């Protein structure tokens, strides 16, 4: 094993070269530790991730820190492995960064815990798994009009919307109370109060110590950023393939992980393409999302939210995860053009959950019913808005009595944050919920304020919030 | 003496190609033998693509570089309280050169994760509109995006100003704006007073490029010392687009590869370095406080541009500013509908987080009936007493050109029946009745906005209600 | 003692190589000189500017002439001296092009006169006016709108075809004769009869006593549509600087200076960005913007006629050129074609001069009303083309009925309009605009007709108007 030299730095690309013979392959794991040499010089440590060979027995590279500091003719040292991040029963409550090194600043990982390789190929077709087992959310909306399949892969794509990040943060607390098997949280670029708001969460409520999560600082320069997310994937692949427990993941988000991705593939790459965005990123994402699979040993849980910029979905980068989701919802202005927040869009938003021989024909009835009382207001909403007068020229009359009222029915108040709004609220299965959705189809309290429909917990709440409030 | 000196071979649109230097260190700072500044960005195989600073008329084929290895440092320090300094620290009002000798690094690491807090202390911006609806913490990155000549730096003046009774330190970075125009700026700051904690960076058109995009790290380098001191520290910026506009010229010119619209690919990687220095720092570190405020312009509001999407999704809040609404009337134009903070109601007191969180609710539901209403007739009239109250309550947010109104004096007017009062002429009545009454509880019931003052939160109503009914009865209708 | 020969002739681009280490300065003027050898040949005498530095001791140069006749190997003459120009009270009255050489038939200038490099730095800080005072003009819109600072900057941005020209050019007559000072005309990128229909009419009227004219027209090659503007600029700033007196400027088109250079970098080596623009684009029109401000030594009134190609105010000529403007006024095609002059758009054009501690608070109570009227009238084209127009409010009955009379008041009829149509023209008070649309704001003459008051000045010319009018 020899050493290697480094040429020429533009950004945070960086070219390695290298003696012939030890020509290291492609993603292997590149660290350069040196010492500043007098006083004109500057003390650096960093790695560096291979990507191309360039023939001459050199090697284009991308750096995981900042590169102010980088000379040349530096040593660099080959490790002959991928970026190996520590596995096992020693990583659960910690903070990790994209290299493996703990931030959680208790201490620093022993030197022989079990390390993995963070590439690799996904699991294969031999064996996966189809069985199709539905997870009771607690949330009435999501589980009413597209319940996520646990095992598969859920997506609160809301095309960039605002609302999402405490959409993840109160399903955290919820779905772990309801099964506290193990959960993984990470970050691809992240408001850094955001995350360090979540994770004094976490540690508040105690989860944290059955838990582990890997932060990735949105100002890391674009190779932590590509090569976070690939982390928590790996703790959850050893999760699953070494207990057979079985464990749920969070994204909060993908697009940032293109993004960050398309600067550098175009910054070195062969060219550009789509909007200037990469040409090989169909291929990237694919390979990160087909790792989210559940499989015979046991089953991986995923919730992705999604950006989309300006709004507009034709954008290639969300548009091809489309594939990889099995359960959307379509934010989009997720009603926070009305008061409401944040539901899924009512009608938009669909999953493969949604079929009576899979989740029981009883609450596809009921799904039925919702649905279609729902669904006529926006479709002649474009009508009565020319037409809003006191007229009855429309037929919309009970589809104008319900839409609205029962749309305050779709927000719960359980366990919101409270420093953020200040309601309270208590929690509600989908299994005692049908009878409230029931009831209110048949119209029990049509005969109650619009205002007592709205930021309610259960039909009991409702009913009771109304009759105290202004009778 | 030991060095490693260079050679100088292309020369144009500020940018020199040196071939040498056996010891170069990347992002050092290099003089070119004439007593001009330049750094050096592009380390290509053979040769040092160097960025020039400054006038670039004198340096031909030939010159020699000499190496310094001094990472690009500012000097900071207390004495740069009331100067305006070029980013790199010589003044340009005389006054003699910079005093303090204290330097940091212009690239610096971002304070950790780990050092952070849940940003609940508020800050009094003293403007209705955004005071009510869009708080702002002592660490939040608002963001205040728009056209040309929607009041823009009148938001930053006035917030600047009303810093007169708090612990602030205020850092103006005026990036691409005329030099007329800032020092204009500067007669007006030193016209209100500000001038005993405001430190203004500013950087010409005629500055180089190079200038105008190192300004902004200058600003938050300098603000980042004063924060590890354990202060509070506001950095307000200008034209971001003019910003992103010089480094795509720097880009374009190294001959990086272009991506979308010519902006190269490290301008996120950009933005986020220059805007993640900004939170609040737990006591492990110091109880500092640092918050910014980014400017972005636009056409007629349209955030489809590349420079508005990378920028949107990085602050914590954004501002709406609209010619549309600012020529119909509501002269601070705030935008309330696409307007948020991810800060609200923990950035606001325990008084207005009992009195506007309905407000918010009552315009939104305004331009919600008023939508459908866009034409008045044969309405429905039930609902009509809503999109009554919400005309007369938009009516309150709005204050003229350098009014600073503080939250003592607005909680009464914002408060939740303030919104549902008499109203007996609310379409004239409220902008005297307002003036006039802050001269009656200013005469009259200061208790009242003492009690205010002293507790953050609202006294007994019924004391309020008698103070309310008499100042009714005083001030003369209309 | 230098020499040099040519080397690589690209369109109006010229290279030329010097000998080692004795190579000019940047932006030194290069004079080429020749006489024909043959009857295969022509007599060149050639200027050149220094703009680039590429290696091997070659210079990159741009020429100020059409570069026909260039041979390769063609002896270079250096003068190591900038685009020099003939300066002080001697030009006064006279004629130049681009270079420095008069054109006006008078003879020449003495080849002892005083002179100057034209490129200088900027102005520092310390000697920047603070104070502002509106120079008023006596047309209704700008007096009263947006108002002109004496001292800033004023911009006409507009379309082609749309008056931006006549608009200047009544603006000469408003104030040129009425001020006593240092005037100076620099015609740039303009169209070429404007030379003599100005210099003529300017002699004819005797204002041509103390003026100085520079003209760089279209014909002219893209160096010379690049300095015309420098030249002109150099020789008003010395009577800002060495004498004190108060100077105009006058700038008919400065959207040919920014032009020239989507022309020319294209063949010096730079990568356009996402318009055909140059990247430096942003550095020049600074640098070149810059050097119009007012001193302590004396005052500026720069009005420069910025062109908008396509209509287009997304483009980045005018999108970055906003910035260095005091006040300005856009002019509308729309406006222009549906009768209205001079189309002077009322919510577009905006400026710093309006404020209510300077104009008077009735007078910004006026403007804020009018403002007020024309915005919500621009609003309600959309229901009034969809349907109808008795479907509004008794209100915006009367709105629009106001706002249609206040759009035509603002018309006005020029002394220059004096040509196209036999009509005269006329000259305006502000305070008597100011009252006039009072009056027409409550109403006192809603009863005249809405389309009776087009091409009026003062209210008492509508007034008169309705009268001898029958109807
Ligand atoms: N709320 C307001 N009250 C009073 N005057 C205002 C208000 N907002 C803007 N103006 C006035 O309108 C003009 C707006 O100019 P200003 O530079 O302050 O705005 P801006 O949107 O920041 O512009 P710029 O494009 O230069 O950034 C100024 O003359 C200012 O005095
Ligand atoms: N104030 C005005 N009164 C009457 N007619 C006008 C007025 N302004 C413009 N026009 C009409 O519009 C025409 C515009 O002519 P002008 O040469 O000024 O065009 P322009 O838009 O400045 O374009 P360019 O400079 O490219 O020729 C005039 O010839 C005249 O017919
Ligand atoms: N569940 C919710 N209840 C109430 N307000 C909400 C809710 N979700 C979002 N909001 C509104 O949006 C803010 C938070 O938006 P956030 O979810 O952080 O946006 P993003 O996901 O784009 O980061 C809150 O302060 C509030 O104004
Ligand atoms: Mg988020
Ligand atoms: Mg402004
Ligand atoms: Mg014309």
């Amino acid at each position: 094993m020899t050493r290697g030299r480094v040429i020429q730095v533009m950004g945070p690309v960086v070219d390695v070269k290298f003696e012939n013979g030890h020509l290291p392959a492609i993603y292997n794991a590149l660290k350069i530790q040196h010492k500043a040499r007098n006083e004109n010089e500057v003390d650096i440590d960093l790695t560096l991730e291979v990507a191309l060979h360039l023939g001459d027995d050199t090697v284009r590279t991308i750096a995981m820190a900042s590169t102010d500091g980088l000379i040349r003719g530096m040593e660099v040292i080959d490790t002959g492995a991928p970026i190996s991040v520590p596995v096992g029963e020693v990583t659960l409550g910690r903070v990790f960064n994209v290299l493996g090194e703990p931030i959680d600043l208790e201490g620093d990982i022993p030197a022989d815990a079990r390390r993995d390789p963070i590439h690799r190929p996904a699991p294969k077709f031999e064996e996966l798994a189809t069985e199709v087992e539905i997870l009771e959310t607690g949330i009435k909306v999501v589980d009413l009009l597209a319940p996520y399949i646990k095992g598969g892969k859920i997506g609160l794509f809301g095309g960039a919307g605002v609302g999402k990040t405490v959409l993840i943060q109160e399903l955290i607390h919820n779905i772990a109370q309801e099964h506290g098997g193990i959960s993984v949280f990470a970050g691809v670029g992240e408001r850094t109060r955001e995350g360090n708001d979540l994770y004094h969460e976490m540690k508040d409520s105690g989860v944290i110590s059955k838990t582990a999560m890997v932060f990735g600082q949105m100002n890391e320069p674009p190779g932590a950023r590509m090569r976070v997310a690939l982390t928590g994937l790996t703790m959850a692949e050893y999760f699953r393939d070494e207990q057979g427990q079985d464990v749920l993941l969070f994204i909060d988000n993908i697009f940032r992980f293109t993004q960050a991705g398309s600067e550098v593939s175009a910054l070195l790459g062969r060219m550009p393409s789509a909007v200037g965005y990469q040409p090989t990123l169909a291929t990237e994402m694919g390979q990160l999302q087909e790792r989210i699979t559940s499989t015979a040993k046991g089953s991986i849980t995923s919730i992705q939210a999604i950006y989309v910029p300006a709004d507009d979905y034709t954008d290639p980068a969300p548009a091809t995860t489309f594939s990889h989701l099995d359960a959307t919802t379509n934010l989009e202005r997720k009603l926070a053009e009305m008061g409401i927040y944040p539901a899924v869009d009512p009608l938009a938003s669909t999953s493969r959950a949604l079929a009576p021989e899979i989740v029981g024909e009883e609450h596809y009835q009921v799904a039925r019913k919702v649905q279609q009382t729902l669904q006529r207001y926006k479709e002649l909403q474009d009508i009565i808005a020319i037409l809003g007068m006191d007229e009855l020229s429309d037929e919309d009359k009970l589809v104008v009595h319900r839409a609205r009222r029962i749309q305050f029915f779709l927000s719960q108040n359980f366990h919101v944050a409270e420093q953020f709004t200040g309601q309270p609220g208590s929690y509600v299965p989908v299994k005692e919920t049908v009878r409230g959705f029931k009831e209110i189809l048949e119209g029990k309290y049509d005969h109650l304020p619009e205002d007592a429909f709205r930021l309610v917990g259960r039909i009991e709440e409702v009913v009771e919030k109304a009759k105290a409030m202004g009778v | 003496q030991v060095s490693d000196v260079g050679t100088v071979i292309q020369v144009g649109d500020g940018i020199a190609r040196a071939h040498g230097l056996d010891n170069v260190m990347s992002g050092e700072l290099v003089e070119f033998a004439n007593g001009v500044m330049g750094m050096a960005l592009n380390l290509e195989e053979n040769n040092v693509g160097i960025v020039i600073l400054g006038p670039y008329t004198g340096i031909k084929e030939g010159d020699e570089v000499r190496r310094t290895g001094r990472i690009m440092e500012v000097p900071v320090g207390e004495a740069l309280i009331g100067r305006v300094v070029n980013p790199l620290g010589q003044p340009v009002d005389g006054l003699g050169p910079v005093e303090t000798t204290e330097t940091r690094p212009i690239e610096s690491p971002a304070p950790g994760v780990m050092d952070r807090r849940s940003v609940h202390e508020p800050l009094q911006t003293g403007i209705k509109a955004i005071d009510a609806l869009v708080p702002i913490g002592r660490g939040q990155r608002e963001l205040i995006i728009g056209d040309r000549q929607t009041g823009k730096t009148s938001v930053a003046i006035d917030t600047i100003i009303n810093q007169k009774d708090q612990n602030m330190i205020s850092i103006y970075v005026a990036i691409g704006q005329k030099e007329s125009t800032v020092r204009t700026v500067v007669e007006t700051l030193r016209k209100h007073g500000a001038l005993d904690y405001t430190i203004v960076v500013t950087a010409s058109a005629s500055q180089p490029a190079p200038l105008l995009f190192l300004a902004p790290y200058a600003g938050v380098a300098m603000g980042e010392y004063f924060m590890y001191k354990g202060k509070h520290v506001l950095v307000v910026y200008d034209d971001l687009s003019k910003q992103a506009a010089a480094y795509r010229e720097l880009s374009l010119l190294l001959r990086r590869p272009p991506g979308r619209e010519a902006y190269p690919g490290d301008i996120f990687y950009l933005h986020s370095r220059l805007l993640e220095r900004a939170a609040k720092l737990s006591d492990a570190k110091g109880g500092g406080s640092l918050t910014a405020l980014p400017f972005v312009e636009t056409q007629a509001g349209d955030i489809s541009a590349y420079i508005p999407t990378n920028v949107i999704s990085i602050t914590d809040g954004q501002i709406f500013l609209q010619s549309d609404l600012f020529f119909s009337g509501v002269r601070p134009a705030i935008n309330a509908g696409l307007s948020v903070s991810r800060v609200g109601g923990a950035a606001q007191i325990k008084a207005m987080k009992k009195v506007a969180g309905t407000l918010r609710l009552d315009l939104a539901a305004y331009r919600e009936l008023e939508a459908f209403a866009q034409f008045g007739s044969d309405l429905d009239k039930a609902t009509q007493a809503k999109l009554a109250r919400g005309a007369r309550t938009v009516e309150v947010l709005k204050q003229d050109l350098h009014q600073p109104i503080p939250v003592e004096k607005q909680v009464l007017i914002i408060y939740a029946l303030t919104r549902g009062f008499l109203d007996d002429i609310p379409v004239e009545d409220v902008r005297r009745f307002e003036k006039e009454f802050y001269l009656f509880l200013d005469q009259n019931g200061q208790h009242l906005l003492e009690h205010i003052r002293t507790t953050k939160d609202l006294p007994n109503e019924d004391d309020l209600n008698k103070a309310i009914e008499a100042f009714k009865k005083t001030f003369v209708v209309s």
